[PDB]
């Protein structure tokens, strides 16, 4: 690793650093040079490795749609033949984006969800899991498409069993995954009635469960539970 | 598109 | 080159692609290629060339301004010491941006501006070095700074003695490159008289030279102008 | 921060 040579916290400092400059390239090689320095990740560091990889993938993900539907036009009854070109530069950007899907699931794996024994951590991370592969299934097409659909449902429901068991239905990552599990429901597995369900759902629980909370908590709540409203309203 | 977290 | 391979019309039209997809590191790498294929380029690809790397240097001048910001706060008279690593990252990112304005450099060098002849190939390849030699004064510290100055001023001056001779006062590339050179002169050389009295100059005589003009240029023209405006307001 | 093009 490039950051193997770096403190520990010395990259977490400039990870914070990166993310002010709005380089968030460099803030997840920074964050992946924490992770493989061996040791569990604290709350505030588990959110600087996402915060990171979703810019650099979300980045990715928005030039991967604009050259797709380029594509699919040029591809279009009465086009003219445009050469490889469009498909080829395609081609670059979603194994850009799969190179580091593969290179944040592979932190998941070695070794950070074993390590994970608290909610907080464990369901994060299993979320986690579950996005970057719903990102490949975003992109898939080949012999292993279901195969990577079933890994993000796999992560997002053992990430949802441990949250119902063990977080308040407040709690906002127990929200973030339900949301995030929802739209993989809608866009990926082509079950709209289960990501309305599963949003409703989750959002009449919290609602129920907003009276326990303080005013900062309930500000964390209320954030997640306006984007799974958003949602239903999109799809009903 | 749809609000993820 | 990692370009090397590619046809120069499928380096071009790639850039294009990346350019909608808002990818300008991609943008910047294709039209790289391109210059080093050794043709001459077309107005279309010189102006390619020009937005990729201006978006490139843009996000990194960004970044250093945010990193100097903060350098800055952490050395003043009453401040924790952060330890070594503002300083290590800020440097880092200068040198990325050092590296990037080499690179532009090193293009117009060889061999874009000793094979441009007419006027409006010129003028622009002797802006470009104007404003990258410009980039390098912003973060310029030693012996060398005068020098990058300087560099920055001669060909800014070539260009406007050119321009003078051979460009109506509304063309674009006229009135931009006395827009960024203006700057120059306030932002770099401590010369904010200088900056004003130029910007006012070009301003006045392109507001008499409209009449000549069509709709569209028109349009092209004045656009600049109310740039001028901008900052001679911003100035005065 | 003055425009520049
Ligand atoms: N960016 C940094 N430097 C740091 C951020 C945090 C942090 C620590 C804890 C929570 C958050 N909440 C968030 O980020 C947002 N909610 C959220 C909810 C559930 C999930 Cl699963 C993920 C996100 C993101 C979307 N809008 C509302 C806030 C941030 C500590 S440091
Ligand atoms: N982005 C692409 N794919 C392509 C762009 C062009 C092109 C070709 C000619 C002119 C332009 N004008 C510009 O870009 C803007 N003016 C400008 C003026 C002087 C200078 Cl020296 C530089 C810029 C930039 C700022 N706002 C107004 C327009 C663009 C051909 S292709
Ligand atoms: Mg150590
Ligand atoms: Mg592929
Ligand atoms: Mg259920
Ligand atoms: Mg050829
Ligand atoms: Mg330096
Ligand atoms: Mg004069």
């Amino acid at each position: 690793g490039a950051m193997g040579s770096m403190e520990r916290a010395s990259l977490i400092q400039k990870a914070k650093l990166a993310e002010q400059a709005e380089r968030y390239e460099d803030m997840a090689a920074f964050m992946k040079g924490a992770v493989e320095k061996g040791e569990e990740l604290s709350c505030e560091e588990r959110n600087l490795l996402s915060v990171a990889y979703k810019n650099v993938v979300g980045g990715q993900r928005a030039a991967w749609r604009v050259l797709s539907s380029i594509e699919q036009k040029s591809n279009e009854e009465g086009s003219e033949e445009k050469g490889p070109e469009v498909r080829e530069y395609r081609e670059k950007v979603e194994t850009e984006l799969q190179g580091v899907c593969d290179t944040v699931l592979g932190l998941l794996d070695s070794h950070l969800i074993k390590e994970a024994g608290d909610a907080e951590s464990r369901v994060f991370y299993l979320k986690m899991k579950g996005d970057y592969y719903r990102y490949l299934a975003e992109v898939a097409t080949g012999d292993d498409k279901k195969r990577i659909i079933d890994s993000a449902r796999s992560a997002y429901q053992e990430a949802m069993d441990i949250s119902k068991k063990e977080m308040p239905p407040t709690n906002p990552i127990r929200l973030g995954l339900a949301l995030n599990f929802s739209v993989f429901h809608y866009e990926i597995a082509n079950s709209p009635e289960e990501a309305i369900s599963l949003a409703k759902t989750t959002f009449d629980e919290a609602m129920a469960d907003l009276h326990t909370l303080s005013e900062d908590s309930y500000k964390d709540s209320t954030l997640i539970m306006q984007l799974l409203r958003d949602n239903l309203t999109l799809w009903t | 598109f749809p609000a993820t977290v």
